[PDB]
RNA sequence: UGGAGAGUUUGAUCCUGGCUCAGGGUGAACGCUGGCGGCGUGCCUAAGACAUGCAAGUCGUGCGGGCCGCGGGGUUUUACUCCGUGGUCAGCGGCGGACGGGUGAGUAACGCGUGGGUGACCUACCCGGAAGAGGGGGACAACCCGGGGAAACUCGGGCUAAUCCCCCAUGUGGACCCGCCCCUUGGGGUGUGUCCAAAGGGCUUUGCCCGCUUCCGGAUGGGCCCGCGUCCCAUCAGCUAGUUGGUGGGGUAAUGGCCCACCAAGGCGACGACGGGUAGCCGGUCUGAGAGGAUGGCCGGCCACAGGGGCACUGAGACACGGGCCCCACUCCUACGGGAGGCAGCAGUUAGGAAUCUUCCGCAAUGGGCGCAAGCCUGACGGAGCGACGCCGCUUGGAGGAAGAAGCCCUUCGGGGUGUAAACUCCUGAACCCGGGACGAAACCCCCGACGAGGGGACUGACGGUACCGGGGUAAUAGCGCCGGCCAACUCCGUGCCAGCAGCCGCGGUAAUACGGAGGGCGCGAGCGUUACCCGGAUUCACUGGGCGUAAAGGGCGUGUAGGCGGCCUGGGGCGUCCCAUGUGAAAGACCACGGCUCAACCGUGGGGGAGCGUGGGAUACGCUCAGGCUAGACG
């Protein structure tokens, strides 16, 4: 019994926790953005979306989402937001949208 | 070849000098009690020696066996038609220095109309082969110092053969005293 | 392992002289001449008509004995011959001859094939520089055998040389009788060897 | 990563090495990409070691990071030498 | 059981050959003599290998 | 070179989906005779542009569903429904021999 | 470049036809016998249990810390302290632990083989280039104290670094939505908008090295999908309910019923689904004249599982063999509350079992990982040990030597046999002892050259004092099967349908070429035979190449669906079919050539071949298909 690979496990635990923090928060932010989009608040909503995007990017940069997954997520969010905005709003801050 | 030596204290020993009790691992067969351990230059020589010993012993044993069913006309008839029925039993002990003792004890315990018989007596754990043998012969499996393996025990239970496990020689002896019966 | 044991008995069994001793197997002594029949009791008996298989088998045995080889080895050689293209019999024979011992015997280095083999084994025989001690050594054409450096001054060899002094060698062979040398030139064809064996029969036997 | 390395084949006491291009995480006998050369330690043949040079160079260019022994062998052959 | 007289008991340890017998019904197995509890056939001198008896000591 | 196949549209019973019978004539690996052997492929038609009884060119493609791995390239020839009919008959027969 | 049959139903024949046998082979095993040496190779059974030792770590050139050691002090001493250090010890931090190594239970499946696809994708490390690397903050181990708990271990408070984390700035760039353009599924380019970088140590430090961050390009490694090929059973005939498709979303590196919501009602099936059994699959191997048939040991790839099952986490990559969590099963301790385990890694233990090795030495070679490096690690591997378990190589002498010793055996009593065999003469000299003594190992390292090429230096051996050479030096283990026909080789005694043999016909009930022995022979030979399986013979499942009046075999016939099959001519298309070219068809083997180990096995080098499969071109005789016509089939 007993090997110095418990260290790795410990490391992973910490990393897992950090990952969870990154990811859950991101998810929450996304949800909030979606909610904002729902009625047509636009500017604040846009800001929130931007923040979420930033968070996602940060996660990608670190050892969380990584790669193109983050990008995909962003696309999903942004497109959804745009769709929601079609029900009243139009880009008020400029923000995440390409206008 | 010597694999492991371990004293009574519970410690691993690489070197053991004259006069210390070591748990020597590395014998291909389980040697008899009070057997003189000897040193050999190589393995082949040792093997040869063993072979020679076997030749000495086995041939003699065979010879001894052969002078028993001498007459087959009348003597054989007398010996095939058996009046006093015999009980078969197969023993498995923990050490060589207890099995023999048990045998000695039970050889006296045979004055009754039912005469006990040892067919297979070895030291160690019971197995499914043993169970099979019992089934063939109508024999009892008795254990001193050795607990039955789980699978083996299960087999013994379901097939319908006598399985026994003990803590003391006395207990075993007592158990044996119940096996001769009386019918009336 | 060799055959080992009684030799001219084998010759007797076949009924044709096999030259398995050299001398005596040349003189009135090979038992071919004094007695010509098979060994043991029913050798002098009425000889029954042999089966098709049997004749072939006998021939094969004759061949093997003549070349003095283990059966497994012989089989292997045959297989090799079969694998190679040409005339599976003649080629096979050639291959067999290429066995170092046989070559030595031919070059008159030793008067008997077994003797030759023995000589080869006991480091007395050198193939282009190195003393070679295994008679299963197969020699590819245009190659030099010699009586070894330290075996040139032994009596038996001298005797052999004397015996072969005057009497000529096979067309696939050349020997320097002065310096105990011997070049294996051509690979020996069947036509060169007036052997009593018929290879065809052997081949047939092998087939199935 | 991709490595130029030596693959043992042959017999006991008669080793033979294939100067070969393969992935790092492989059997030292395993499925290699390309046989670029061969090397006999025992120096038994006249043409005892030989490697095709151009292919090796190409591999290097791509990024085949050789083993030390392999590198040495290559140098001996005349791959790393430039003019 | 091949061999000129068996040695076999009633709870004898045996090793089975297999290979039929044209005479006997239900029987498809030889018992291989020279192992476990089937000892070699005494006074065989020719075909010993099949019956598991050791080389005789010559004089 | 994606796998390009010739076959008939046997079933339009689902949305955006055409069922295609591809009949391949391969020789028997032992008996040396050609077996006209069929296989069904479910192909993606984004318009329902194709219809019951059309011979079409079917391309090996990136999946759209569980065993819908084919895009419809083009229509070859339309209205040789005889084969389709035959297939239908076969199917019907298949029902018969149950009990 | 390749193909042998025979014995047997009968009084005898001819066949039909089974059975049996020779042939070869195995991861074999058993019996008897047993000298070595080379090489290959050794739980095919219970994927049963498992001890012990080891099998995967390493970096102080990432960083703080304790224990000690020194050189020197500040320090009277003792501290404490400071560095240079030398090691350790554990922690953080990174990289590797997903490679290597094993087993083949499951899985008959895109699992594999194969040929493609990926505009639907990832790829840490490696290389190629580009651009960077500006500032500020923070926690957390270790550590110290404080508990809880038998232990396992563990919770609480505080401290502290760092390539740990965070945040701001820059933007080569990229990421995304939207638009536009070119493509053609999500490929490439661009515009507006939003978002995203990082980190340092080392010195011979004003200079470079290792690392770094983002990107594109490659490289290998894969993920995923499809074409075709993939065991038996029809006494398994219908199966299906996330099941088949859609829309939307989730999840993924990515597509997809992968998952979910909702709509639709499909999907598959006798060209064999579903069900049961069976089984890892192949490159191969064995056999065979070949076609095939069987098998998948070792070696190579791929898959799958690491007590059984389930599931995530971390990362380039796992659903993770020597990580995690959980339930169960079991073994192990318990102060009964709870933990510890996992050999299908090497060795070994047992147990099963016919049966299978050493608790070996080594990092020397190759390869792996980490590292600037030395170096550390390595049951990968290199070797050694055991086993005639295979295969190959050699020895058990050779040369003489009786018209024939003894011994034994037969005889028709003369004689014959063993048998030139022996004895005996001569000669050689395995073993054996001495003397030496390797190839394998030249590098990484240092110095000169710029740390490049290049030049020199040095070390480094488990095998192994072995192989091998030089000298000496003994005549120095033969066994097993069979001997009626197949089938090689025959006599006598003993036995009397008994004892026995046998693979088959069958031998044995008083002269047995079949039984026991003896002589003699024959086959092989350090082996030979038996058993088991597989192929062969068996053209006994017949494609090449069996048939069906009477042998086993035509359904009881009819109509008819699938299916299969099809007259003549003319023309196209070119699916089949052929061909040419190319790509693949890895290596190892198999084949040919040469070369190494004294030969051979073994191995190496090179070469050719190779069905099949894609791509491009061609050919149209023959099928296929379309079109036109015909009249011999058929129908009216
Ligand atoms: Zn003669």
């Amino acid at each position: 019994r007993n090997l110095s690979a418990l260290k790795r496990h410990r490391q992973s635990l910490k990393r897992r926790l950090r990952n969870k923090a990154k990811k859950s928060a991101i998810k929450t932010l996304s949800k909030k953005a979606i909610q904002l989009a729902q009625e047509g608040k636009a500017e604040e909503a846009l800001k929130i979306m931007r923040k979420a995007e930033s968070l996602i990017d940060k996660a990608a940069k670190g050892s969380t989402l990584h790669k193109n997954a983050a990008a995909r997520r962003k696309s999903r969010l942004m497109r959804k937001v745009r769709q929601l905005l079609e029900a009243a709003g139009a880009p008020l801050i400029g923000g995440g949208l390409s206008a | 070849r010597i694999r492991a030596m371990m004293d009574a204290d519970g410690n691993q020993r690489k070197e053991a000098g004259p006069g210390s009790a070591v748990q020597v691992l590395g014998f291909q067969e389980l040697p008899h009690a009070g057997d003189v351990v000897e040193w050999v230059p190589d393995l082949e020589a040792a093997k040869e020696i063993a072979e020679e010993r076997k030749e000495e012993r086995k041939a003699r044993e065979e010879e001894e066996k052969a002078r028993r069913p001498r007459t087959m006309a009348e003597l054989l008839r007398a010996m095939q038609e058996e009046g006093r029925k015999e009980l078969n039993l197969i023993l498995r002990a923990d050490t060589q220095g207890s099995l023999e003792a048990i045998q000695h004890i039970l050889a006296r315990e045979s004055t009754e109309d039912v005469k006990i018989n040892i067919l297979l007596a070895q030291v160690g754990a019971p197995t499914e082969s043993d169970v099979l043998l019992a089934q063939t012969a109508n024999a009892a499996i008795l254990a001193f110092g050795v607990n039955p393996p789980g699978s083996v025990k299960k087999k013994a239970e379901e097939k319908g053969v006598l399985l026994k496990t003990f803590r003391i020689i006395y207990d075993l002896v007592d158990e044996v005293r119940n096996m001769v019966k009386g019918q009336r | 392992g060799r055959y080992i044991g009684p030799v001219c008995r084998l010759c007797r069994r076949e009924g044709v002289k096999l030259y398995l001793k050299g001398e005596r197997c040349y003189s009135p002594k090979c038992a071919m001449e004094r007695r010509p029949y098979p060994p043991g009791q029913h050798g002098q008996k009425r000889a029954r008509r042999p089966s098709d298989y049997a004749v072939r088998l006998r021939e094969k045995q004759k061949l093997r004995r003549i070349y003095g080889i283990s059966e497994r080895q012989f089989r292997n050689l045959f297989e090799e011959a079969s694998k190679k293209k040409g005339v599976t019999g003649s080629v096979f024979l050639g291959l067999l001859e290429s066995r170092l011992d046989n070559v030595v015997y031919r070059l008159g280095f030793a008067v008997s094939r077994r003797q030759a083999r023995q000589l080869v084994r006991h480091g007395h025989i050198t193939v282009n520089g190195r003393r070679v001690d295994l008679p299963s050594y197969r020699v590819r054409p245009g190659d030099e055998i010699a009586v070894a450096e330290k075996s040139r001054n032994l009596e038996l060899i001298r005797q052999n040389l004397e015996a072969m002094k005057g009497r000529k060698v096979g067309p696939w062979l050349s020997l320097d009788v002065e310096g105990m040398k011997g070049k294996f030139l051509r690979l020996p064809d069947r036509e060169d060897l007036a052997l009593p064996v018929n290879e065809q029969l052997v081949i047939e036997f092998y087939s199935r | 990563m991709v490595k130029i390395r030596l693959a043992r084949f042959g017999s006991k006491h008669n080793p033979h090495y294939r100067i070969v291009v393969t992935d790092a995480r492989r059997k030292r006998d395993g499925k290699y990409i390309e046989k670029i050369g061969y090397y006999d330690p025992r120096k038994t043949t006249p043409d005892w070691l030989k490697v095709d040079v151009e292919r090796a160079r190409y591999w290097l260019s791509v990024g085949a990071q050789p083993t030390d022994t392999a590198r040495r062998l290559l140098r001996q052959a005349g791959v790393f030498r430039q003019e | 059981i091949p061999g000129e007289g068996h040695n076999l008991q009633e709870h004898s340890v045996v090793l089975i050959r297999g290979g039929r017998v044209k005479d006997l019904p239900g029987v498809r197995y030889h018992i291989v003599r020279g192992v476990y509890d089937a000892a070699g056939v005494k006074d065989r001198k020719k075909s010993r290998s099949k019956y598991g008896t050791k080389k005789p000591k010559e004089a | 070179p994606k796998k390009v196949l010739t076959g008939v549209v046997v079933s339009d019973k689902m949305q955006k989906t055409v069922t295609v019978l591809v009949e391949r004539q391969f020789p028997h690996p032992l008996y040396g005779k050609v077996i006209k052997r069929s296989k069904k492929y479910l192909a993606h038609d984004p318009e329902e542009k194709y219809k019951l009884g059309d011979v079409v060119e079917i391309i090996e493609s990136r999946p759209i569903s569980k065993r819908k791995r084919f895009r419809v390239l083009r229509l070859v020839e339309s209205g040789r429904m005889d084969l389709v009919e035959k297939y239908l008959i076969r199917r019907q027969n298949y029902e018969s021999l149950s009990k």
